[PDB]
């Protein structure tokens, strides 16, 4: 009734559907500082020992 | 001799007060403050009689509050 005459539709969709709740699950990937630091402070000469 | 005696005494007492600036610049510099990488190379002393200037020159030039720091220590 909102609509007119002539009507406006959309021919494909794409959604997922899941079966289980244990399939929601995903991965990435981080660094682990704990055993590799990011690093400071980078590679000097030794000229100023004090 | 007056001027040689006042230019002689001037460039002996800067000699001995530069000596322990330098050991407080060292502990400024170990604890946190002036920073490692502040440090100068040549110092020239100028006397003409009672009237005197100290000069130093560095590689790096010190942000203006290390200058307010050692300027504050030398004196």
């Amino acid at each position: 009734a909102v609509e007119m005459y002539v009507a406006v539709r959309i021919s494909r969709f794409q959604l997922e559907v899941l079966r289980d709740l244990h399939d929601l699950v995903r991965s990435r990937t981080y660094l682990d500082v704990s055993k590799s630091p990011l690093a400071t402070t980078p590679i000097r000469v030794v000229e100023y020992v004090r | 001799w007056t001027g040689t005696q006042n230019d002689l005494v001037n460039v002996s007492n800067h000699h001995m007060a530069y000596d322990e600036y330098k050991k407080r610049v060292a502990e400024l510099q170990r604890q946190g403050k002036i920073s490692i990488d502040v440090n100068d190379k040549h110092h020239i002393v100028r006397v003409f009689g009672d009237d005197s200037t100290f000069i130093m020159t560095y590689d790096e030039p010190p942000s203006a509050e290390e200058v307010h720091l050692m300027c504050a220590t030398f004196v």
